């Protein structure tokens, strides 16, 4: 959460659109022939690439998604559960086949460990 | 006090030159010369920085479109013939011609309005350096002009020493360096205009320190409003 | 902060006199309590105005010449 | 809003526009005394020793 | 929490009524003011009109 | 733990948002046109690009 | 003491010029020429290096909206008709106009409040150089409005040399260099206005290396608190 | 010892000027002009350098939370009739007013505090140049700062030339040659004016080089406590 | 919402045509005026020229 | 809050106020010596070797 | 730290004198002990005094002309 | 810990009651003071007005 709102803050607080025009540059009817948005005429000492700056959001570091990614990997290696994933876990309780049991890798052996433990509270039910 | 300005100038500042009367103080003959570059630079420090600003209350006319900043028009100044006083001052805000720059513009109930926006028909424009055009006055309105207010104006032929200068003892020393510099560039003496110069640049770099401090709290920082308005 | 900085702002050299009133606080109370009571003999320096006093002013000392 | 009545500075200041009154009490108290009259012998007794000077009236 | 010093002011504020009344006592009436010695006597303010001395 | 603790302090300490305006840039109407979020118009002395910068997380170093 | 500053003055720094009367005392007629350039001095530093803050109160009256820092308005300056004082000084803190800078403003109980955000409509804007705008103002409140504060000043008329002046051994050249500096500036003299920039550049320098040494403790970090702010 | 400096400066570095008497000795008409500059050389050493760092007890008392550093509140201070004397000095450390910056703050058992920290709301700020601001004072306690000292000032009037100065003599020659930079510099003209300048930078190279080699132990590396505090 | 200033403000504003009419009332017409002891009436204004004094 | 009561400075800076009882306690032991004096011989033995000065008071 | 430089600070140059009180603190009990109970011969200047000391003093020289 | 100074500091501090009576003693009465040779006699403070010397 922190540093997605860094990321926000980075991107919003700034001046996307913000354009600035230099004071000394168009004469008074250039200006407004600027603002209408059609072409203008600039005085022989400035110059266009330096008079006219429209500001961006400054780009965000490379640092901060790597770190989103890296602190939402450390969460899918404590649990177990992996965004997507194909599961084999829901389809291997009980005395299955063989070979459905025979593709359980450690994230369905984990996910079936829970599994076990929630069919015996509901056979401990089913008993009373 | 303008008596304790004029004894600083007298001995100090204006010591090597004839309007300082080898420091005994300023003859009562050259009143007219110090006072004249006392209100420019007053005029230069209250228009570089905001040491005085002020409100000012326009009511509107059915008849009238154009409203000068003038003391003419005001309602305390009765000494006016004119037939419509559309100026509303106050004994305690009295309008002396202490306009610099129009900066915000308000309405009745507190509304600000636009200035001199082009593209929005219901914005105060301003044809000349003095006047405001409602282009749209109603009988039942008034304004509430804001601007940047200058000291009020001291006469040339003032005699009482007993005016109040009224600027801060920091801006002092940049008030006396500025009329230092101005009375010593009058004459086209190499010597003494290499002195007028050096008191300009030891009065912009006054000024520039006070920048850099900002003792008149001035270039202060605001809250951020942007995400609100973006709706974030 | 135990507002000591208001005392010493407010109270700064008065602060002897402030503790020796506190420190004899219950022989304040006992003599705001005698005098309230008229129990104190009070003096007028004339006559026609021991009269002026309140009847509850039960000793009086007089002077005359 | 909020309306700040009784606050520190409102104690200390009040104590501090009644600081003729303290020093008065304060020079009573400590330079001159004053004569405490009682009606009876037992309310002599019923006095407390800080009054020094006392006054019984008798028939 | 040791306010010693507000703990002190407090404690004469809650009774500056009695304070009041006993300063206002004293310099509207009038009474008789006794004194030890006859230093303190002299010592005395001259708003004291009426003084007593007790002497062995 | 330590990495993973230099990582946030990295992030987290550096000014995420702070925007510096250089004081001379601006004058008074130009600066409020700045603030409210619409076009504004600068003195031929400054330049947008240097007078204008919004800070950022420093990158973390990719030993890491 | 003044009568050290005087001496120190008349022999080692003001030596080869007029005021310091070749090293035997400064005169007494040049009293109010000196006095005048210690002030500014004295104002000088203060206002760049934080060598006195005070705080003053301001009692909030319910028809008073504006609020001046004058001592017209003090509750201990007893010479003043003003029918409403509702600065709050003391025996101790006695707000001898001594104001460079408004920085902080509280309230009663002690709790921040903004300054000069637009923002924001509960904060205390600061209309002129020595005004204070409650736009809310409260019968039964006190503002605690805190300022870096100037050294008392000096009359120029003064005449008795035990009036303290109270700065640091540490800034007691630089302040000698500043008056130096001022009194070497007037003469437009060629030879003499270069002994006078020198003067001004030797001042600079001594205030570089307190500002570099921190000899006042002004520029110390404080504990970073973001993290907390922002929720980490 | 007074005796050896003055003969130093009257025979080598002020020969060519007034206050040497031609290499005769220093004359006694001016010990007042030699003792101001050698008190600011001094103090200038001792400011720059860690030439004296005291320490100095403040008992807290229960209506005072301004304690100012000023031997008029001394306890070994008999001549001043102040009714609490908070300042607690001993035979051996008398704290004469010699204080440049306080660095470290303890209390009575020995455990460090904060100094001007604005978050913390159990720091000890400092208001002015020689005050010390206790928020939370308590009767039964007692301060413990720490400050960086000067040099017991020696007085204008002193006639003993048996006082010591106490100096390395490492820094003999950079009290000498600020000693001759001050005096060469009163005089405006420029031959002299440029040998006081040349004293002025041949003092501020005696420093680098005493800084470059640390003569007095003070910029010295301390153990990394970091990883520990840190966690690793 | 505290506007004790401008609550009395309204407050007179409600009541202010029963100001004009006693100001209108005793400028044109003209009563009698009374006053307690000589005093106030030396200092009040030349435009009462009907006074009347009641003393013991 | 923390009262410290007793701790090394208020023990040492007690000690220092007291420091002229304890020089004169010095000169005393040093310098001279007082007469102490006994009801009977038995308590004469009964005293300690520093008591170089005795009288004994008996019927 | 041993607390050595408290006693440095403030007993500087009368450690000598506390040292020497210490050494011979039994022999300092044993005089105060004789003192408080009147075990010194009390003297006196005069007559009408000599009353005006406690019972417990019970030696006692007398001085008169 | 070795505290050798603090330790007698407190060792004294302990008894510091008995000195104090002492000292009050002595200066609150006057007792009889004992010298051996008649010069520690002379070199007594003349606050002694009562001597006795012990000769051979």
């Amino acid at each position: 959460g922190a540093t997605t709102r860094a990321m926000i803050d980075i991107l919003a607080r700034s001046a996307n659109g913000q354009t600035g025009i230099r004071k000394d540059m168009l004469d008074v009817t250039n200006r407004r022939k600027f603002d209408k948005g059609e072409d203008y005429e600039f005085n022989a000492n400035v110059d266009p690439r330096q008079g006219i700056y429209m500001h961006v959001s400054p780009e965000i570091p490379q640092s901060a998604p790597m770190m989103i990614q890296y602190q939402n990997n450390e969460a899918e290696s404590l649990t177990g559960v992996k965004s997507f994933s194909q599961g084999i876990a829901s389809q291997a309780l009980g005395d299955v086949a063989a070979g459905i049991r025979g593709a359980l890798d450690a994230a369905s052996k984990r996910e079936l460990g829970i599994l076990r433990r929630l069919a015996q509270g509901v056979v401990e039910i089913g008993r009373k | 006090k303008l008596s304790e300005l004029f004894q600083m100038l007298s001995v100090g500042e204006l010591s090597l030159i004839r309007t300082g009367n080898d420091g005994q103080g300023i003859r009562t003959q050259d009143y007219p010369k110090v006072i004249a570059q006392l209100n420019a630079g007053l005029t230069n420090l209250h228009a570089r920085f905001p040491l005085l600003e002020k409100e000012v209350i326009i009511q509107q006319y059915e008849q009238i479109s154009k409203y000068y900043l003038r003391s003419e028009f005001a309602q305390m100044n009765t000494t006016s013939t004119e037939k419509y006083k559309y100026l509303m001052d106050s004994p305690t805000e009295r309008f002396l011609d202490d306009v610099i720059r129009v900066e915000r513009v308000f309405d009745e109930c507190g509304c600000p309005l636009y200035l001199n926006n082009e593209p929005c028909c219901g914005s105060i424009v301003t044809p000349s350096f003095d006047c405001i055009q409602i282009v749209y006055p109603i009988e039942t309105n008034a304004l509430f002009v804001t601007y940047r207010a200058n000291h009020p104006k001291i006469a040339l032929t003032t005699t009482d020493l007993n005016t109040e200068v009224r600027i801060p003892a920091s801006h002092e020393k940049a008030l006396t360096y500025y009329i230092a510099s101005q009375l010593y560039s009058n004459s086209p003496n190499p010597e003494t205009a290499a002195k007028g110069v050096e008191w300009s640049q030891r009065f912009e770099a006054e000024c520039t320190k006070i920048e850099n401090l900002d003792l008149d709290n001035a270039h202060i920082a605001q809250t951020n409003v942007k995400p609100e308005m973006r709706g974030w | 902060g135990n507002q000591a900085g208001m005392v010493e702002k407010f109270i700064g050299t008065a602060y002897d006199v402030v503790k020796t009133v506190y420190d004899n606080l219950g022989e304040i109370q006992f003599i705001y309590n005698f005098l309230n009571d008229y129990g104190v003999l009070i003096t007028v320096d004339s006559v026609t105005e021991l009269q002026e006093l309140p009847t509850t002013a039960k000793y009086t000392r007089v002077y005359s010449s």
